[PDB]
């Protein structure tokens, strides 16, 4: 039976899973069965060629794999595309340097200010009348305020 | 602790949910997130389905999602349990003298009572409804910090 | 604890340390009065009066170690409805 | 409030015991600072033999008495019949947004299906729980002197919220140690702006950050991975419940706007899923004896 | 000279390479943030130097 067989897998990478470095395990691994007939395939194209890969596979990602997957007899779907969004920055070194800058201390820039926080209530033991709970700006969301 | 309702269910409850979907024979799948830190998603199988094959599959799934999370929850853990709906009986523990307080009450049924009430044949789970547990808790006067 | 040398500075004059409970939240009555509640749940396939009485044994038997203040009650049971269905069941078939 | 529920609920003749909960919600059976449950178990079936003693007097009885209580909304409602499932009288649905447009749109369309569905016959009176009018505060910081970012946003966090930090061993068993202010000194909107920090000096945060007050909701609901709005409902009278969901199907197909849809969540969304497909058996059992 | 192997090594690999930081959420769903060096600046082996 697959169940037994892909069980016995995971039990056996979770055992092996704190030895591989930091980058892997802080990225992840997956483990999962095979299917090995398929039944159709599908294609959704842009004929005025107004969107790209990327757009046109994360929209598929959104809206039309989650209907299918759910369907009745569906083992798994498969997507073959440019990948999912990401938030891209292509740094200069030469402007980097012309700064007495190094590349380490961005990544740890950038990393103490795109970070979410915890704020805890007010008035919660107490003995105030009311509670009230307590919140800040924590991730960013557009282009415009990773470049500020 | 210490977290708002949006940021736990941002932050929190989308990697796992994004992560969770996708195991044979779903119906829905529900999440709650509450204004004092606490998460629960609860998610029901089609009818005739073993319980313990769901919840060694929902197991995989949930072991796949940890990385992502933030240090906190992963620090503190998450759990997960089969649900048991029949209930046979409920029994309650009293202190008549007022001498003992909540939270000596619940733990003290923890320590031995719960035990002892858990290894008998046919029990599937006993709850536990009351005061927290023990706990080292240290109050700090923000005025004195600042002098020093 | 120490935690800034200069004269010492304790734990002890700049904060108040206790032990108590992990969450607060939740309360739990019974008449007015400080009590815990916990109830029993079976597992799927299992027989519904045996465990109970195998509970109400074993309470009575844990009851011998309790301290002076401190006593168990049995609020709810709805394992009774069938107790009586199965009876008046027996009773038709006899007359 | 619950405690006087209950002193006024153990003089009643019928009633034997109540057990309360100040502190838990019935919705989804969560934990909310806000609402109470109280259960009231009668007494053995043999001393209430009289009439007036039965389970719906008893309920009368007990709200008319809690009606003049002037300090909350006060509720008595009888057991389910079978425990673990939902109503099976009426149907409830969700309301969801695929395209992520928020909670003021999800709210507004809430309100406007409600507004139709009682414009509509066959259909009778509706409920929600989808609340955006809790109080709250929100703290903004600007970016105007050597402090950072992290310290202001640690402060708060130790402070204000719980930090847990080490283990240790008591009573055989393993136990958390946990940091917190103390309850005088944060139990006002005003005590956020009297903290300190450093940079080395001691600064306040009273000339770095600033406090309003604005609105929004308490428990958040996430259903199939998107945020939901529950709405319960029933068939009106004189009308079987098959016409109901085609009336509400009908009316959500003009009421609710682009990027929000609704699905059947519990028991109508079984009966739909298994369809009319056991009216075979009839025929099937009538040909056999033949 | 007293440079490290350490900085170096951090330094190709950060520019040359890529480098997985933090994430980030958008539509409703959390995605990644990646740093790399542009194009242009690394197409020809001289570059590294
Ligand atoms: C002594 C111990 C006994 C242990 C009992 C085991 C716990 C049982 C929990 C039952 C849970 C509540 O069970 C069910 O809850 C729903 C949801 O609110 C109530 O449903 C209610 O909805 C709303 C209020 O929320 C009302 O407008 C409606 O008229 C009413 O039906 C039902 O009337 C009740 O039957
Ligand atoms: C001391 C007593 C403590 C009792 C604690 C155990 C009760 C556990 C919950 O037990 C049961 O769970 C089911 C399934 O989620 C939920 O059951 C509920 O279903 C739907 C909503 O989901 C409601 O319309 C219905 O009226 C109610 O039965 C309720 O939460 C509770 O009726």
């Amino acid at each position: 039976d697959p169940d037994k067989a892909q069980q016995l897998v995971q039990n056996r990478v979770s055992q092996a899973m704190p030895r591989l470095p930091e980058d892997v395990q802080r990225l992840g691994v997956t483990t999962l069965k095979s299917s090995p007939t398929l039944t159709m395939v599908v294609h959704l194209t842009s004929p005025d060629n107004r969107y790209d890969m990327t757009y046109l596979r994360n929209y598929a990602v959104l809206n039309v794999k989650d209907r299918l997957a759910r369907l009745q007899g569906v083992g798994e779907v498969g997507l073959f595309g440019s990948g999912d969004y990401a938030m891209r920055v292509w740094l200069d070194p030469q402007k980097v340097a012309q700064r007495n800058l190094t590349a380490t201390e961005i990544v740890n820039a950038i990393r103490e200010q795109n970070i979410q926080v915890a704020a805890g209530t007010i008035g919660a033991p107490s003995n105030s009348p009311l509670q009230l709970s307590v919140n800040a700006q924590g991730r960013l969301t557009t282009e415009q305020e990773f470049a500020d | 602790p210490g977290a708002n309702p949006k940021v736990i269910a941002e932050t929190v409850a989308s990697p796992l949910e994004e992560s969770i979907n996708g195991v044979e024979d779903m119906l829905y799948m529900q999440s709650q997130a509450n204004s004092d830190g606490n998460l629960t998603i609860t998610v029901n199988f089609k009818l005739g389905i073993d319980p313990d094959k769901a919840q060694q599959l929902v197991q995989n799934r949930v072991s796949q999602a940890m990385p992502r999370l933030p240090e906190d929850v992963q620090r503190l853990g998450v759990t997960t349990l089969k649900s048991s709906p029949t209930l046979t009986m409920v029994v309650h523990l009293t202190s008549p003298d007022n001498r003992y307080d909540m939270t000596y009450l619940r733990n003290y049924a923890v320590l031995n009572v719960k035990d002892r009430l858990a290894r008998l044949q046919g029990v599937g789970e006993v709850g536990l409804f009351g005061s927290g547990d023990y706990a080292m808790r240290v109050w700090l006067d923000p005025q004195k910090v600042a002098q020093r | 604890i120490i935690l800034k040398t200069a004269a010492v500075t304790r734990l002890g004059d700049v904060a108040r340390v206790e032990l108590a409970a992990s969450q607060y939240g939740l309360r739990s009555l019974l008449d007015n009065k400080q009590a815990v509640a916990i109830p029993i749940f079976q597992a799927p396939g299992a027989n519904a009066l045996q465990v109970s009485d195998q509970v109400r044994s074993t309470m009575k038997e844990l009851s011998k170690d309790f301290p002076s203040s401190i006593k168990y009650d049995i609020v709810y049971d709805p394992t009774q409805f069938v107790r009586a269905s199965i009876k008046a069941v027996v009773h038709t078939l006899l007359e | 409030v619950i405690r006087k529920m209950s002193d006024t609920a153990l003089k009643q003749p019928g009633v034997e015991s109540a057990v309360a909960f100040p502190g838990l919600s019935i919705n989804g059976f969560t934990n909310s600072s806000s609402a109470g449950i109280v259960f009231v178990t009668l007494k053995p079936f043999d001393e209430r033999k009289a009439k007036d003693l039965s389970a719906n007097a008893i309920a009368g009885a007990l709200n008319q008495k809690y009606s003049a209580i002037q300090d909350a909304y006060i509720a008595v409602f009888p057991p389910p019949p079978v425990m673990g499932l939902g109503t099976m009288g009426g149907f409830k649905l969700q309301l969801e947004d695929r395209g992520a447009l928020g909670y003021s749109a999800l709210n507004d369309a809430a309100q406007n299906f409600m507004k139709a569905a009682q414009s509509a016959p066959e259909l009778g009176p509706m409920f929600s729980s989808y609340q955006i009018n809790v109080p709250q505060l929100n703290v903004d910081l600007d970016r105007v002197q050597g402090v950072a970012v992290t310290d202001v946003f640690n402060t708060m966090q130790i402070y204000l919220g719980s930090q847990y930090v080490n283990d240790f061993n008591r009573f055989g068993r393993v136990y958390q140690v946990r940091a917190q202010a103390d309850a005088p000194f944060r139990a006002n909107p005003e005590d956020i702006l009297q903290l300190k920090t450093r940079n080395g000096q001691m600064v306040p945060l009273s000339s770095l950050v600033n406090v309003t007050q604005t609105y929004g909701p308490e428990m958040v609901v996430r259903y199939n991975g998107y945020t939901s709005a529950d709405i319960n409902g029933g068939p009106a009278p004189g009308y079987s419940s098959s016409q109901a969901e085609a009336a509400v199907e009908r009316i959500a197909a003009q009421t609710l706007p682009r990027g929000i849809k609704f699905e059947w969540t519990d028991l109508t969304y079984q009966k739909i899923l298994a369809g009319n497909a056991g009216l075979w058996v009839f025929p099937i059992s009538v040909l056999l004896v033949f």
